[PDB]
């Protein structure tokens, strides 16, 4: 598959299912590229897949796409380690990739089933930006006959908080939209904080929409629980030390890529340290942040 | 009196005031005139430093209490009980959670009063405080003394409640009359404290009695601490007859009360 056809396939996959995650669509596109590959060697296939991953990351700058590409690369490497013959290797790769897609298509249901029991009846939940996983968790909580109130931040500049508020109003849930600046004003009302994640870094922290770090800090100040819901394919092998240690390709969008109305090209993601996170609700279960690194240490090496 | 029981801060301040009043008596005054003046001064001290101060503190604290509040009180404090009773009488509706501790169990006193006034009241022991603080909206404590650095010297366990309330994100208010403010400073409960009777720590659990004849064990010690010191960082507000002040305003108030004398 050429670069243009890869981009078209990825965009069509995203468009056909709006609820499909970007990382899942990228992994499916990578599997299609593997199926359509013509090479007869492992190294050539690896190079072609790396080029495809670079193309997809150029299309979409989210950490989820990069983590999905890295996961697929590790998957083909694990398949190649066991089997020396390339034909059997490719056949097993195709079968296990189909199984992998089928399994990761059900991550959100497992996350919701595991997480909906943590929402106490008659509680207030504070949320940042839009997140399909959080929406599914709240759907499951509502279906379990639980009444709760929701505060959602506006999440400037794309105002995805209003979209999340409309989605929650569709489910007949009392939802109130607050300003980002008002987060510290409203934390005293929230019983718990639930946010998604665009990627889970090695130490267990997360890389999420800008404004999540200050929400986590305010929650830690008032000793409120901070819960993250994220699928396993969002695990990345990154170890930022501060906000500037996050790679620049993730902070600034694809189309985006002094001292006077500069604005310094407002970042889109920030890093939240694992010390500000109480629990993670992945498709692998309910984990402490320290468990996340384990899933990577066993994945490689 | 010190031999009978170590003097409280209020007693020390009253003694200092009386000594200052006696010293300032002119040598030309007749004996009966001086005695009548001293008795009148003591009566004025009681009326202004305790009664009118309590009324003013109750009026000030009435503003903080709101409808639907759940106020956690600890032990027995006449000022806190008066504040709650006068707030209930004036029309405020609220619940009170009484936290008590061994061996004095003074909180029961408060409980009784809160039922005579008709205020709904829950009751529990101090170790269960962490269980009840999610419901609590305000903690209202009485103070035996306020030290010059802002520390609150109160019944043992008050600082514990302040710490757990801070951990649960609950405001802590302290009610104290300015006549109990002290110029001393304490950084801990070890330097200055009172050791009550150790035998009061014995309890009747079942048919047996543990700690009976505890002096027969050479390595066994019973520690019946009386007071404890809450650092000013754990106190959000102090209500005095001068109004609502920060915990760091103790040294200035003393100064205001000393320039007059």
């Amino acid at each position: 598959m050429d670069d243009k056809e890869l981009i078209e396939y990825f965009k069509s996959q995203m468009k056909e299912d709006p609820d499909m995650a970007s990382a899942v669509a990228a992994i499916r596109t990578l599997l299609e590229f593997l199926k359509r590959d013509k090479g007869e060697t492992i190294q050539g296939l690896r190079a072609n897949l790396t080029s495809a991953i670079e193309t997809l990351c150029g299309v979409d700058s989210s950490v989820a796409v990069s983590s999905g590409g890295e996961l697929f690369l590790r998957f083909i490497s694990l398949a190649s380690l066991e089997y020396s013959d390339y034909s059997k290797c490719k056949k097993i790769m195709i079968e296990r990739g189909e199984l992998f897609l089928r399994r990761i298509s059900l991550s959100r249901n497992k996350i919701a089933d595991l997480c909906h029991t943590f929402i106490k009846d008659g509680a207030t939940i504070l949320t940042h930006a839009y997140s399909r996983v959080v929406l599914r968790v709240l759907e499951a909580a509502v279906a379990a006959k639980k009444r709760f109130s929701v505060y959602v931040t506006e999440s400037q500049p794309d105002l995805s908080g209003k979209k999340m508020a409309k989605a929650l109003c569709h489910l007949n849930v009392p939802v109130t939209v607050v300003l980002d600046a008002a987060v510290g004003y409203i934390m005293e009302k929230a019983d718990l904080v639930i946010v998604g994640a665009e990627g889970v870094v090695e130490n267990g922290g997360i890389i999420n929409k800008i404004g999540t770090n200050q929400m986590a800090v305010c929650a830690k100040a008032q000793n409120k629980p901070f819960y993250v819901v994220a699928e396993s394919f969002k695990f990345v092998r990154l170890f930022p030390l501060n906000q500037q240690d996050v790679p620049d390709k993730f902070k600034y969008k694809a189309d985006t890529l002094t001292g006077q109305d500069l604005k310094e090209e407002h970042p889109w993601v920030d890093y939240t340290a694992p010390s500000l996170i109480t629990l993670l609700f992945t498709d692998l279960g309910v984990l402490t942040p320290s468990a996340v690194s384990d899933e990577l240490i066993k994945l490689y090496l | 009196l010190t031999q009978c029981r170590p003097l409280s801060a209020s007693m020390h301040n009253a003694i200092k005031f009386l000594n200052k009043e006696i010293t300032s008596v002119g040598s030309s005054k007749r004996e009966e005139e001086a005695k009548s003046e001293l008795r009148a001064a003591i009566d004025r001290y009681v009326q202004e430093k305790i009664v009118l101060a309590a009324q003013a503190i109750s009026r000030f604290a009435y503003q903080k209490i709101s409808n639907g509040d759940v106020i956690l009180v600890y032990g027995c404090s006449s000022l806190v009980s008066r504040i709650l009773q006068e707030a209930w009488t004036e029309g405020r509706r609220f619940r009170v959670v009484v936290v008590d501790s061994r061996p004095w169990l003074e909180g029961r006193h408060t409980l009784r009063s809160l039922v005579h006034a008709g205020v709904p009241a829950s009751y529990l022991l101090i170790p269960a405080a962490s269980y009840v603080l999610p419901e609590v909206s305000k903690v209202l404590l009485g103070a035996h003394a306020l030290l010059a650095n802002g520390s609150v010297m109160s019944r043992v366990g008050t600082a514990q409640l302040a710490l757990v309330a801070r951990a649960h994100n609950v405001p802590v208010l302290v009610c104290c009359e300015t006549y109990k403010f002290c110029e001393r400073v304490q950084t801990d409960a070890f330097v200055s404290n009172e050791l009550d009777d150790p035998d009061d720590l014995q309890c009747k659990r079942g048919e047996h009695v543990a700690l009976a004849n505890w002096q027969n064990h050479a390595s066994l010690r019973l520690l019946n601490l009386v007071y404890d010191v809450t650092p000013p960082e754990l106190v959000d507000l102090v209500i005095t007859e001068l109004g609502m002040i920060p915990c760091s305003s103790v040294p200035v108030v003393l100064r205001v009360k000393s320039s007059d004398q």
